[PDB]
């Protein structure tokens, strides 16, 4: 009945490709997304660079 | 309350790779694992937040059908 947060997140990354990798382990809203850092995306399997730094970088900014 | 053991339940929230882990530390029937507390899982090594949440998520939602069947 509304969105997934995490799914608009990762769209607004242009990652939207992980969404379902994400909930599957548990980060299913930015509250727990503030929290991940590399065993996270290793777990859910974000392996480019490119994208694990943009993730990286992400996360950063929501816990500002 | 509907699943025959902590590895089914496990494998059903994609959790499964914990299995041996509470097995091994004396989580080891369904009655056992719903005391479990964030704590708990972090003694036994589940680290990744994400994987406490769909736990603890997890079984608050069979205590939940439980209170309320």
């Amino acid at each position: 009945m509304c969105t997934n947060i995490v799914y608009e997140w990762l769209k607004a990354l242009q990652l939207p490709q992980y969404a379902e990798s994400f909930v599957d382990n548990g980060y299913d809203d930015l509250e727990v997304c503030k929290q991940i850092g590399d065993p996270d995306l290793d777990a859910i399997g974000v392996l480019a660079p490119a994208h694990r730094r943009r993730i990286l970088e992400a996360v950063h900014r929501l816990r500002e | 309350g509907a699943y025959r053991s902590v590895g089914e339940w496990l494998e059903a929230i994609k959790m499964g790779r914990y299995t041996e882990i509470f097995m091994e530390n004396g989580y080891s029937s369904m009655d056992a694992v719903a005391q479990v507390t964030l704590e708990d899982l972090r003694r036994l090594g589940v680290t990744l937040v994400g994987h406490q949440k769909k736990i603890m998520s997890s079984l608050q939602e069979m205590k939940v059908q439980m209170v309320n069947g």
